[PDB]
RNA sequence: AGCCAGGAUGUUGGCUUAGAAGCAGCCAUCAUUUAAAGAAAGCGUAAUAGCUCACUGGUCGAGUCGGCCUGCGCGGAAGA
RNA sequence: UCCUCCUAAAGAGUAACGGAGGAGCACGAAGGUUGGCUAAUCCUGGUCGGACAUCAGGAGGUUAGUGCAAUGGCAUAAGCC
RNA sequence: GCUCAACGGAUAAAAGGUACUCCGGGGAUAACAGGCUGAUACCGCCCAAGAGUUCAUAUCGACGGCGGUGUUUGGCACCUCGAUGUCGGCUCAUCACAUCCUGGGGCUGAAGUAGGUCCCAAGGGUAUGGCUGUUCGCCAUUUAAAGUGGUACGCGAGCUG
RNA sequence: AUGUAAA
RNA sequence: CGCGGGGUGGAGCAGCCUGGUAGCUCGUCGGGCUCAUAACCCGAAGGUCGUCGGUUCAAAUCCGGCCCCCGCAACCA
């Protein structure tokens, strides 16, 4: 999973989620678009 | 392909009767200057190592242009001359061989980029004598260049950096000089392929004065001309070699 | 890289980069590239600035580059101690006041140009903003 | 290769308007022709303009191209 | 915003005839039936086929979608 | 050692191995007075003559010149005869 | 009559070596170290052309930029010249994780093994010989690994030289 | 000073 | 860019210091001599002194500006 400091939707099935403070940015579709803190 | 429509450097050389070989090889000069006049080539000497009784021992030319190699591929091999030899002031005939070698352009790419990512520094204390600074400065740097393995090791002064820019000049010059010795060496190889031993052996050209005729081995031509293939017009010995070379 | 031809000088003082901006209006194109932080931009940020914004913007339109650097920076070698001189002319800056229009570009739509300064942006160091030419 | 300045000439006016200043008095320290000799004022090879009367400093600004003129009044 | 629907017949279209055919690149980016349909934004095929969105219906039934200015915060922020 | 611009913060002054440059002369005239005049750079025309000899006309205005490297000044000319 | 140009000119008249040195001193001033900063170095992030059968983001990544550390070279001399013994080696270790292995997981351009990259985690372990005084490096053979640094780039009132 | 090689 | 040496036939040198004249050698071309090659002899071309502004009756020269080539550029006891 990508580590980034920036955190962008890529592609449309993405989802910004804010679990225990840490932004994610999850998406159903392609599990390469999940990543980490942002 | 790329290569045919590329420029060529044409090297004329004198095989046996030295005397003799000379003088054809300035008419092979000549040879190719009248072809190359006719079709709006230009011709430039770059090196002409003069003989004795005239003509040249070594011809090395460039002729530049849109597709000289591509029509002169067929030209590296050996040149029998049968005549009566200007130099017999009895005049029984002889073979004067002559060797010619076709090179292509490969344009110089040189100088690729030094890639300090893949520079492995190693900055370690040196070896010597003289000061303090020995013992807790470094004062000596190895580069170690990762893909070709080119190691520079460089002790010479205190500060490193003026090490540094020694460092990098001696990595240039050795990265310099290891691709320019294997382009030499690749030069080297192929002009010993096609380049023979000068002997007079029958090596793809027959020439025959006395008689009017010249057979060609790469691909057989018997055409009894030579008026109108010493001065230019060489384009019909050529073409029929060019059109069973396409059919490989 | 923006350099200057045959200057009367060589080298120049550092000095500072107080006062407000004067480019501020856009007067070439339909919109602009306005800066908002105070910084000090050299000419590779510009070069590459211009790099990364031509290729999106394509073979069409036309872009204006409104700044010139035109103050020569030095640098000192290394391990060479304090004074002996001023040190030999290495790059040029311009010193970029808060609002001061670096690029402008026309016959491109709105959304390609603020695809295309976002771009820009982010190629140079100091903040900037987006604009739009008004009539008068 | 830089470093060479020289000693100052120590320039400028040393007699400003207003101030009575006596006969020979040196008013303006002066590099050219900034200032001109008017009313009871010389001009020497210096182009330093000097006082001929006892008298107060007027600046005037008379010409064609507007250049100044020091004046001295007999007070 | 979710939910069962639609999202067409020639378009195997002329193109470099091996194929690019709604979706490599060319340009044209028509027009009908019309509650609605871009001769197409994406996925997937050698190209198809197929799957969604554009948009339009219906149940539903109250406010919602996208930008500007800032205040305080979040993360980037890891040493012996 | 000395001179000129900045540094130098609008009187004077002001430091750094700061940034640009020069001088260790010359002049019997290039000095004094009197009298008279205004260049540089372009355009047109003309035998050699051609981008530039010189002259005539026009624009232009002190960007010319001031022995000398730079600053200030100069037509009432300190420039020219 | 002085380029007495060291030009307010010590004589009219004067170059060098001291590791054989010696004295009065100085941290007013250097070397080793500690201190401040981080040009340089190492590491992390922003943008994105492009490499990758398609496909920037599996892994890389030009042109550019922003930050962290005080581990290299640096800069200034703040402390030391009425004395702070430093390099390498032997013994003895301590601490941080920017983790070499073991452990728990996510992506993959992960069929399985063997992999590439990344997050958390310092509890434990983290070579043997030749050369060189050498740290380091190469070679030979193991290992699961042959970690990076700080501690006066540790440790001579513990030891050689 | 010299002037190779095919009766 | 900073410093030094310069820019003289196709090439290398005189000649610059100290001004009044373009010179020498090697080379190129052509012709004799030999049957020829090498050697020797003769003739021709070639540069305005890298270029430009000033002093001078006169700049290849003296001075300055520009262009080009080569070499030198922080060590270290």
């Amino acid at each position: 999973m990508k580590v980034r400091a920036s955190v962008k939707k890529l592609c449309r099935n993405c989802k910004i989620v804010k679990r225990d403070g840490v932004i994610r940015v999850i998406c159903s579709a392609e599990p390469k678009h999940k990543q980490r803190q942002g | 392909d790329p290569d045919d429509e590329r420029n060529a450097f044409l090297e004329v050389r004198a095989g046996t009767g030295g005397d003799e070989a000379a003088l054809f090889a300035g008419d092979l000069f000549r040879m190719y200057s009248r072809y190359a006049e006719a079709r709006r080539w230009r011709v430039e000497i770059m090196s002409a190592s003069e003989g004795e009784h005239g003509g040249y021992k070594e011809i090395i030319a460039k002729i530049c242009g849109d597709g000289v190699y591509g029509r002169l591929k067929f030209e590296s091999g050996g040149h029998r001359v049968q005549r009566v030899p200007a130099t017999e002031s009895q005049g029984r005939i002889h073979t004067s061989a002559c060797t010619v070698a076709v090179m292509p352009e490969l344009p110089d790419a040189e100088l690729p980029d030094i890639n300090p990512a893949d520079l492995r520094i190693d900055t370690f204390r040196s070896s010597g004598a003289g000061a303090q600074h020995v013992n807790t400065t470094d004062s000596a740097i190895r580069i170690t260049h990762l893909p070709t393995g080119i190691v520079v090791e460089c002790q010479d002064e205190r500060s490193q950096h003026k090490n540094k820019a020694k460092a990098l000049s001696v990595l240039g010059a050795r990265i310099h000089a290891a691709e320019m010795a294997k382009r030499q060496q690749a030069e080297a190889s192929t002009r010993r392929n096609l380049l023979g031993s000068g002997d007079r052996s029958d090596r793809n050209r027959t020439y025959n004065f006395p008689q009017g005729r010249v057979t060609d081995h790469r691909i057989n031509l018997t055409l009894y001309r030579l008026d109108e293939v010493m001065e230019g017009k060489l384009d019909m010995l050529i073409e029929p070699i060019i059109q069973e070379h396409q059919a490989d | 890289m923006l350099q200057p031809k045959r200057t009367k000088f060589r080298k120049m003082h550092k000095g500072r980069n107080r006062g407000l901006a004067q480019g501020t209006d856009v007067s070439f194109g339909s919109f602009g590239l306005k800066a908002v932080g105070r910084g000090r931009l050299t000419a590779r940020q510009i070069e590459a600035a211009r790099r990364a914004m031509t290729r999106a913007v394509k073979r069409q339109g036309k872009i204006w580059i409104r700044v010139f650097p035109d103050k020569p920076i030095t640098e000192k070698p290394l391990a060479v101690r304090m004074g002996k001189g001023k040190g030999n002319v290495e790059y040029w800056v311009a010193l970029i006041q808060p609002g001061k229009v670096l690029y402008e570009m026309d016959g491109v739509p709105e959304e390609l140009a603020r695809e295309a300064f976002k771009l820009a942006a982010a190629k140079l160091p100091i903040k900037t903003t987006f604009v739009t030419k008004t009539v008068m | 290769r830089n470093g060479r300045d020289s000693e100052a000439k120590r320039l400028g006016v040393k007699r400003f308007g207003g101030e009575s200043v006596l006969a020979g008095s040196i008013i303006v320290r002066q590099r050219g022709t900034k200032f001109h000799a008017g009313a009871n004022v010389g001009c020497g090879r210096d182009h330093t303009l000097f006082a001929k009367a006892d008298g107060k400093v007027k600046f005037e600004v008379k010409g064609p191209k507007n250049r100044k003129f020091i004046s001295i009044e007999a007070e």
